[PDB]
């Protein structure tokens, strides 16, 4: 039972009482970690129904912009007021497209010093491409890339810049990633 | 102990364009031999982080040419759209391209290629090219009437 997610168990066939049930979830005492649904983060429709637009561009249909040529719009900036549910729709975006996400940027990164962290940051825009059509998130773009307001910088902007440089490859070839910043 | 250096830079191939060497890109012998890479041997050229286009390896001189200078007749730099300056990653290549069964050629302005060149001239250029991938150039065609210079892009090649 130890580390067990859910109580397992071996079917044995004619041994076993098999019910049907109109149950649409697992056992609630299961305490199971549900998925997470549309059914929830609805009331922002139109901006849903936007989301999935920029969803099914970079996924579904690069080679539909190889004819046409021009540039695709391969990033995108969720912003919005605090607690509106914007975290909650990158997740639903997660789960509910079945891309590959590369894992979360976040405000933490090794040293949070450059030159030390420039590696370490390219490394997870090298690890997109390769796989089947992925999602990067960036979220809290405003903790990862600040303002300069006037001296303010290690070099995570530029570098940021000169990796979406690269990471904006597609529909040529390589057509499978966008990336999704959050910000409020 | 020779460093070979990480990336090389692209630069003219004094060379003329016309003749078998559209995609035998001289480079110098000290790193074809530092490579692996054979004499007359495709290998991929590319700027960094971008794929791969592919050239024949053909030993140059080591007086003239520097170690880091590569040399690529005009054809194939605007396969890739190659400018000058450009750093490469220069890559052993496994698997040899197949034959050809069918080529569409395109042209710079529209102009009527049959009406313009003769096709032994345009199917010299294309055979003394050896491999051709969509996307090179070669320029300074001398026509029928001897006054006029068309380019033979090449649009497709498909293989049956
Ligand atoms: N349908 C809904 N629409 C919006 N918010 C909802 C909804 N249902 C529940 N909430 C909750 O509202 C909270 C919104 O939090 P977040 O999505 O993290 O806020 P946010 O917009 O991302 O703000 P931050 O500052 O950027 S972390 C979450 O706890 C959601 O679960």
């Amino acid at each position: 039972n130890l580390f067990y997610l859910s109580p397992p168990f071996i079917f044995r066939k004619g041994s076993t009482h098999i019910t049907f049930s109109k149950e649409t979830q697992a056992n609630r005492k299961y305490n199971l970690p549900e998925p997470l649904s549309y059914a929830a983060v609805g009331g922002l429709d139109k901006e849903i129904e936007s989301l999935k637009s920029a969803i099914e561009i970079p996924l579904h249909q690069p080679t539909l912009f190889s004819s046409f040529g021009v540039s695709p719009p391969r990033g995108i900036l969720l912003h919005g007021p605090p607690g509106t549910g914007k975290t909650m729709l990158l997740r639903v975006v997660a789960n509910t497209s079945n891309a590959h996400v590369l894992t979360i940027n976040g405000p933490s990164i090794v040293s949070k010093y450059l030159g030390e962290t420039e590696a370490a940051l390219r490394d997870i825009f090298n690890e997109a491409r390769k796989y089947q059509p992925s999602i990067i998130f960036i979220d809290e773009i405003d903790s990862i890339a600040p303002n300069r307001a006037n001296d303010d910088s290690g070099e995570v902007e530029s570098r940021v810049v000169a990796t979406l440089l690269t990471l904006m490859d597609g529909m040529g070839a390589a057509g499978k990633v966008v990336v999704i910043a959050a910000t409020n | 102990k020779f460093k070979l250096p990480a990336e090389f830079i692209t630069r003219p191939h004094p060379s003329k364009d016309h003749g078998k060497e559209t995609c035998t890109a001289y480079i110098h012998p000290n790193v074809l031999s530092s490579l692996e890479i054979n004499p007359g041997s495709f290998c991929t050229v590319g700027k960094i982080g971008e794929n791969g286009i592919l050239v024949i390896a053909r030993a140059g001189d080591e007086e003239v040419h520097p170690v880091n200078v590569i040399t690529l007749s005009t054809t194939i730099r605007s396969v890739g759209n190659l400018i000058l300056g450009d750093r490469l990653e220069l890559k052993k290549a496994q698997v040899q391209p197949p034959y050809a069964t069918k080529v569409t050629v395109g042209s710079l302005q529209g102009y009527n290629i049959l009406e313009c060149m003769e096709e032994k001239v345009i199917q010299k250029l294309l055979d003394d090219s050896g491999v051709i991938m969509p996307g090179m150039i070669f320029q300074n065609l001398k026509t029928k009437a001897g006054d006029e210079s068309i380019d033979v892009v090449i649009t497709d090649a498909s293989d049956d």
